[PDB]
RNA sequence: CGAAGGUGUGCUGUGAGGCAUGCUGGAGGUAUCAGAAGUGCGAAUGCUGACAUAAGUAACGAUAAAGCGGGUGAAAAGCCCGCUCGCCGGAAGACCAAGGGUUCCUGUCCAACGUUAAUCGGGGCAGGGUGAGUCGACCCCUAAGGCGAGGCCGAAAGGCGUAGUCGAUGGGAAACAGGUUAAUAUUCCUGUACUUGGUGUUACUGCGAAGGGGGGACGGAGAAGGCUAUGUUGGCCGGGCGACGGUUGUCCCGGUUUAAGCGUGUAGGCUGGUUUUCCAGGCAAAUCCGGAAAAUCAAGGCUGAGGCGUGAUGACGAGGCACUACGGUGCUGAAGCAACAAAUGCCCUGCUUCCAGGAAAAGCCUCUAAGCAUCAGGUAACAUCAAAUCGUACCCCAAACCGACACAGGUGGUCAGGUAGAGAAUACCAAGGCGCUUGAGAGAACUCGGGUGAAGGAACUAGGCAAAAUGGUGCCGUAACUUCGGGAGAAGGCACGCUGAUAUGUAGGUGAAGCGACUUGCUCGUGGAGCUGAAAUCAGUCGAAGAUACCAGCUGGCUGCAACU
RNA sequence: AGGACCGAACCGACUAAUGUUGAAAAAUUAGCGGAUGACUUGUGGCUGGGGGUGAAAGGCCAAUCAAACCGGGAGAUAGCU
RNA sequence: UAAGGUGAUAUGAACCGUUAUAACCGGCGAUUUCCGAAUGGGGAAACCCAGUGUGUUUCGACACACUAUCAUUAACUGAAU
């Protein structure tokens, strides 16, 4: 079984979007932010204890980051630096018949 | 035309790779000629 | 109410400059063989 | 209260040079006499940076093509909307693999990038976007090959290789149809399914291998036959009655879709079946495989497209009815059949034939050994749970890949609609996608790509180079020579359109009802409705011309060389 | 049946023209040859420099080949400019 | 050792501290993901797949430890014989 301070871990944020509206208000689905090392099975137990919903099932992806480009000003003068924003896991929770924030 | 450069990844890995540089001396000391000059990319591995 | 971008993400604009030789065909410009 | 440096002026020495001071500059510089040198530049097709010249000249990257109206805007040939025009259409459409890596969608901006402008963009900035038990990877299995405990070799480094372990481009489980986003869908939703494994309950029970045997499991070519995708026409349903003569009809336009799964098991393919006994084989043993006998029935079994039923009184559906921000959203919804023609797709890993004689291993089925014995295990039904992780955006014959470029090049797989046509050639079109990121004029020489030419017709030229010409199908006819196959489409001729008749559509193809049988339905025989449909002959008819365009052999004679592909 | 015939895809490259600071460091256009085979193609693998591979041309071995490329001996040597 | 701090970018925000347990500096500790000799097997570095124990469990499962090769030594067992 999977330990609280586990699920205390794995849950990072909502995810906010008109997609992540638009789910929520037709298919009854949460979008969260989740530790890119989550399972599914850890993200429904999560869910179910730190938020009190019965859950149907679990839909994850991994969201590639981008490149993100600006300036950082080193000794008076400004130098352009690149480099690439982190991955993250993002959930699609479907919840049976509950309600959530 | 045909180009000489016809990219493949799986043949690039098992060419240039890190594995294949550490399965042979001759190749262990390319990388160490390599970390010696402060080379910021070891290999073709990415 | 627009604002200012201020950003220019492409501003810098490396330059550089390479060349090829080129063949030539010089067999009946000979004034020999 | 103005150093070095920079820039002028004056004076001065034979010269390298020196001195003074106006301006600029804003903090350092150094008499003299000695000392040490990275101590002096015009050249080295010297090295680095900057700037000229040609010159506001060449060019702006396929000759597929553009014209107007409206919008936005500081500004519109290029952006958006609309209407026309043109181009591709076995591609210039659609879907991927590889490779790329956010280029994807929305909002904003126009410096730079874009061979011009730019309000636009694959550009800048910000935000969003990739949802899987069934697709793919991972995973099980192995090929070529790699690595390789011990091992065998080798001055050292190391080489080879056994047990083994990796290695796909190959073999191993299972999902379809509708709907939906600005951007994902076999992933979300709706409906209807399926697979594998774990764990329990019940019932019945011999189970049990790094071992044996089956199977997986395999070439080229050719020829049917049975089908389907798909198409055409008719019927049906809805709409229409014509900007110019006619158009209530052998009239016009559109639609007539529906899957996995489950049930049935037929066109076809293969093979005799079932018992009993025995054993020098399958490294051991076996009830399995192989072999040998005997009896008795061949009437059994495997495999297999398609059709049919159900899935589905559901979904979709022309079009209407509404709202609207005129984007688009919402509601309802007819018919939804038949005949013919059909593949290079399926039956087919089949069948026939040939020689050059056409992977492996696991999953799978089966047999036992050691072993386990009222256990454990196996079989079936039911219940329940589990199916993780990673990929999923977008381009993908290309402006996202390989070519330094938004480069006339290169790049594997899949799909393939109509009319002509042998055809995936070719012409014109559909669906779909584009007009190739400088335009506007002019209408010189010359260059490029083409069209046509009096008379002549190879006189050209190294040479008929290039061009022109020939070109289809059917029939008649066809020499020398020959290795008897060839030569040969030798050469050379003739007939080709349309209309009517034979025959209101023929020969042929398909084939319904009706009817007869049977072993009684996915049956057989007969029948001929309906549909489709060449070719020929006779008669007529228009034009200069009927393979009318695109497409599509020039022919013959004598010789050298090499047999030939 | 066929290293059979005509001919698209596909694979080549005989002729001409254009191009030659190219659209292109070998292409385009019009013709041309093969097109069931000694064929062609994707994906992997193996052979390494006096070595490989070669239906043989001193062909090809990353736009480089009568001895690849990179680094080193190395500031080789240069009665020559 | 201290009246100032929360590294640069850095402004800001929300805060910490002012004799002494803010910050800073030194000694000693703790934690120390994944890859890499990489060592449980494999692999195209930073990834894929385990076995055996111990413990926990809400029966879904979870946590921890160990498991490379070679050399030497010891114990056990043990072919042709």
């Amino acid at each position: 079984m999977i330990r609280e301070e586990r699920l205390l871990k794995v849950l990072r944020a909502p995810h906010v979007s008109e997609k992540a509206s638009t789910a929520m208000e037709k298919s009854n689905t949460i979008v969260l932010k989740v530790a890119k090392d989550a399972t599914k099975a850890e993200i429904k137990a999560a869910v179910q204890k730190l938020f009190e919903v019965e859950v149907e099932v679990v839909n994850t992806l991994v969201v590639k980051g981008k490149v993100r480009q600006m300036t950082v000003r080193s000794g008076g003068r400004v130098i352009r630096t690149s480099g690439r924003r982190s991955d993250w896991k993002k959930a699609y929770v479907t919840l049976k018949e509950g309600q959530n924030l | 035309m045909k180009r000489t450069f016809q990219p493949s990844v799986l043949k690039r890995n098992r060419s240039h790779g890190f594995r294949a540089r550490m399965a042979t001396k001759n190749g262990r000391q390319v990388l160490a000629r390599r970390r010696a000059k402060g080379r910021a990319r070891l290999t073709v591995s990415k | 109410a627009n604002g200012e971008d201020s950003s220019f993400g492409s501003f810098t604009f490396t330059v550089e400059l390479f060349s090829t030789p080129v063949w030539i065909w010089w067999w009946p410009r000979i004034r020999g063989p």
